[PDB]
RNA sequence: CUCUGUUGGUUCUCUGUGCUCUGUGCUCUGUUUACCAGGUCAGGUCCGAAAGGAAGCAGCCAAGGCAGAGACGCAGAGCAGGCAGAUGUAGCUGGC
C-alpha cells in the first residue's frame, strides 16, 4: 500500500515500488520519476495519473473488414478470438472465423469447439497445409455473400527464429491479392507474466507487418501486466482490449483510468 | 545445403567422368549443370 | 555482465547518495523477481531476499558512501553459499554404490557415459547397470555408449525382483573387481505412486551411499514439487545439473538444495561423454544474476 | 574319214540329294556408345502456399551398333569326296 499525503521522499519510493513489481520497464520508469520531481504539485495523486494515460495514449470501432490476430507461444491465440466474436454479435455484425493452426497439434479443432457454441461458422482443412493461402479463400467468401468482419489465427511462433517470420510475411500479401485496402487492423496478444521480454516482442512484430493495436490476456491473477507502456513510447502503438478470464463474455473495453488504479494497489 | 549440392554434381555425371575427372570440358560442363539444376560456375 | 532487469536496479543508486530503509526493499523487489524469469519458486525467492535483508543491516549500508557496491557484493556471496560454497567431490570408499534417478527427457542415459570415463583415467573401475523396462530401446541406448568408453554393461530383464538384480552385482564386482557402480533407472512423475514405491523397494535391498537427482535447468516454477517428493519418499544425498549448453540459465538448482540441504556435486556441458567438468559455485553466479 | 551302245574331256544353265561360304531379312547371343530433336527418369532443382505439376541428365531400357554358335527359308559365287540322275554341245587326239 502506498501512503497519499505524507512526505516528499516517502511517495516517490513507494511508487517506484509499485511499478517495477508491474513489469513496467528500465528506461521507462526512469523516465516517470523525472518529471514529477520537477513539477511542484500538493497533489500527487492526481498527478501520476495525468502522466501514465499520455504514456498510454498517443465502444472501438475497427478500420477495416479483415482483422490479424498474431503472438508467441503459451498467451492463448485462440481463447482471445473466442471473446471477440461474442462482443460483436450482440451491437450488430456478421462475423466468421479462420483456422490457421495446422502446426500445432489439436489447434485448428480448438477453434471448431468454440464456434458450435456461438454459431459462427469456421474455415477448416487438413494438417500439414498452409495457413496464409487458407486466409485467402477466407476473403472470396466474405465479398461474395456478404459478411462484415474476419479474425484469421496465426501458430505459435518465436522472434528469435528468422524461417518462421518470413512465413508471417506471406499472409499479408495474401490477403492484399484480393483487396488492396485490407489488412488495415494488426491486433497482437501478450500475457502478463512476462517481464522484459515482451518489449523484444513488440520491436520484431512491428518490422515484420506493422502493429496498429496490442490485446494483453490474464489479468484475473496476481500479475498487473504493465508491460503496455514502453511499447507506445518508441514505437506510438496504441492498446485495444483487455481479458479478464478464460470464458466467452470475459472481455471489457479499454479505460485509462481503471488500468491505472488497479496497477498501483 | 552444401553437401547434397555436391553430391547433385556427382550424380549427373558418367561412370567415365567419375573415375577420370580431367575430361570434363566446355561441352561437358554444361551437361551436368543443366541436369542438377545449377550453374556453370558451381561445378 | 549483468542481466536487463539488474542493470537499472543497482545502476540507479550510482551517484545518489547514503540510503534509508525503503530503499533495500526497493532493490529486494526487483532481484526476486529477476529469479522467476531466471526459472526459480516464488517460494525460494521469498526466503532468500528476507536473508539477505539481516546481512545488509549488519555490514551497515545504511552509513555507508557507496551503495551500489555494497548490495551487489551480498547477493554475490550468498548465492555462491547456497549453491554449495566451493567445488566438493565425493567421497570414494572400497565399494560405491551410485543411483541417477530424474524426470522424463532429463538425460539419465547421457549422463551415466559421462561418469564412465571421468573416473577410470584416474585410477577407479565403472560398471554399468541399466534398470529402464519401460523405455523401448533403453537397454540398447546405453550399450553403445558403453561400447565408446570401454565399459561393460549389464541388461535386467523384463519383471525381475529386487533381491535377484543384487545376486548378479556382487558376482560381477568380484571377479572382475569392479568399485564403482553405476545405476541407471527409469523416468517418473513426482505424484505417481506405484513407480515411486518400487524405487523405495529398490533402495532398502541394495543399500546405497550417494544418490544423484538429474535435473534440468529448463525447469520452471515446478522445481520445488521434484525435490520434496524424491526426498521424504526416497532420499537424495547428491545433485546433477545437465544441459547448459544452450541460452539457458539454470536456476532450478536453488530451488532443490533450499529444501533438502545436500550439496551439488556435477555438472554438464556437452552431448558427448567427454564433456563434464565439475561444479563451480562462481560461474553459476554470474549467469542467473547474467 | 555318218551316228550310234558300254566308254572319255571342257564351257553352259539348271532340277533333286545333303553339305559348306556370304549378304543379309530379321532374329538370337557377347561386346560397344557423354550432350546433338526416343521411353522411364532416383537425387537436385525449379513454378506454387499448398494440394498438385512440369522439364530433365545419369543410369538403365529402347534404338544405332560390333561378332560368333542357330533350324532354316530365301540365293549367288566357291572347290574338290559322292555311286550318280534330266535335254543340247563344238573344236583336237585317241579306244570301242
Amino acid at each position: 500500500a502506498i501512503p497519499w499525503g505524507g512526505n516528499l521522499e516517502e511517495v516517490l519510493e513507494e511508487l517506484e515500488m509499485a511499478l517495477l513489481a508491474a513489469d513496467v520497464g528500465l528506461s521507462a520508469t526512469e523516465e516517470i520519476l523525472q518529471e514529477v520531481r520537477a513539477s511542484g504539485r500538493k497533489d500527487l495523486k492526481e498527478a501520476v495519473k495525468e502522466k501514465l494515460v499520455g504514456m498510454l495514449e498517443p465502444p472501438v470501432e475497427p478500420k477495416g473488414r479483415v482483422v490479424l490476430v498474431v503472438g508467441v507461444n503459451g498467451v492463448g491465440k485462440t481463447t482471445t478470438i473466442a471473446k471477440l466474436g461474442r462482443y460483436y454479435q450482440n451491437l450488430g455484425k456478421k462475423v466468421m472465423f479462420c483456422a490457421g493452426d495446422t502446426f500445432r497439434a489439436a489447434g485448428g479443432t480448438q477453434l471448431s469447439e468454440w464456434g458450435k457454441r456461438l454459431s459462427i461458422p469456421v474455415i477448416q482443412g487438413p494438417e500439414g497445409t498452409d495457413p496464409a493461402a487458407l486466409a485467402y479463400d477466407a476473403v472470396q467468401a466474405m465479398k461474395a455473400r456478404g459478411y462484415d468482419l474476419l479474425f484469421v489465427d496465426t501458430a505459435g511462433r518465436l522472434h528469435t527464429k528468422h524461417n518462421l517470420m518470413e512465413e508471417l510475411k506471406k499472409v499479408k500479401r495474401a490477403i492484399a491479392k484480393a483487396d488492396p485496402e485490407e489488412p488495415k487492423e494488426v491486433w497482437l496478444v501478450l500475457d502478463a507474466v512476462t517481464g522484459q521480454n515482451g518489449l523484444e516482442q513488440a520491436k520484431k512484430f512491428h518490422e515484420a507487418v506493422g502493429l496498429t493495436g496490442v490485446i494483453v490476456t490474464k489479468l484475473d491473477g496476481t500479475a498487473k501486466g504493465g508491460v503496455l507502456i514502453p511499447i507506445v513510447r518508441t514505437l506510438k502503438v496504441p492498446i485495444k482490449f483487455v481479458g479478464v478470464g478464460e470464458g466467452p463474455d470475459d472481455l471489457q473495453p479499454f479505460d485509462p483510468e481503471a488500468f491505472v488504479e488497479a496497477l498501483l494497489e | 545445403k552444401v553437401l547434397v549440392r555436391m553430391e547433385a554434381i556427382i550424380n549427373s555425371m558418367t561412370m567415365k567422368e567419375r573415375a577420370k575427372p580431367e575430361i570434363i570440358k566446355g561441352s561437358r560442363k554444361r551437361r551436368i549443370a543443366a541436369g542438377s539444376g545449377m550453374q556453370v560456375q558451381d561445378v | 555482465q549483468l542481466s536487463a532487469r539488474l542493470q537499472e536496479a543497482i545502476g540507479r543508486l550510482r551517484g545518489r547518495g547514503r540510503i534509508t530503509e525503503e530503499d533495500l526493499k526497493a532493490t529486494l523487489r526487483e532481484i526476486r523477481r529477476a529469479l522467476m524469469d531466471a526459472d526459480v519458486n516464488l517460494e525460494v525467492a521469498r526466503d532468500f531476499v528476507e536473508r539477505v535483508r539481516e546481512e545488509a543491516l549488519g555490514k551497515q549500508v545504511l552509513e555507508s558512501l557507496t551503495p551500489a557496491e555494497v548490495i551487489l557484493a551480498t547477493v554475490y556471496e550468498a548465492l555462491k553459499e547456497a549453491l554449495g560454497g566451493e567445488a566438493r567431490l565425493p567421497v570414494l570408499k572400497d565399494r560405491n554404490l551410485w543411483f541417477l534417478v530424474g524426470l522424463q527427457g532429463s538425460g539419465k542415459t547421457t549422463t551415466a557415459a559421462k561418469l564412465a570415463l571421468y573416473y577410470k583415467g584416474k585410477g577407479r573401475r565403472p560398471l554399468l547397470v541399466a534398470a529402464d523396462t519401460q523405455r523401448p530401446a533403453a537397454r540398447e541406448q546405453l550399450r553403445l555408449l558403453g561400447e565408446k568408453v570401454g565399459v561393460p554393461v549389464l541388461e535386467v530383464m523384463d519383471g525381475e525382483s529386487p533381491e535377484s538384480i543384487r545376486r548378479r552385482v556382487e558376482e560381477k564386482a568380484r571377479l572382475e573387481a569392479r568399485d564403482l557402480i553405476l545405476v541407471d533407472t527409469a523416468g517418473r512423475l513426482q505424484i505417481d505412486e506405484p513407480l515411486m514405491g518400487e524405487l523405495a523397494r529398490l533402495k532398502e535391498v541394495l543399500g546405497p551411499d550417494e544418490v544423484l537427482l538429474v535435473l534440468d535447468a529448463m525447469t520452471g516454477q515446478e522445481a520445488l514439487s521434484v525435490a520434496r517428493a524424491f526426498d521424504e519418499k526416497v532420499g537424495v544425498t547428491g545433485l546433477v545439473l545437465t544441459k547448459l549448453d544452450g541460452d539457458a540459465r539454470g536456476g532450478a538448482a536453488l530451488s532443490a538444495r533450499h529444501v533438502t540441504g545436500k550439496p551439488i556435486y556435477f555438472a554438464g556441458v556437452s552431448e558427448k561423454p567427454e564433456g563434464l567438468e565439475p561444479f563451480y559455485p562462481e560461474r553459476l553466479a554470474g549467469r542467473i544474476l547474467g
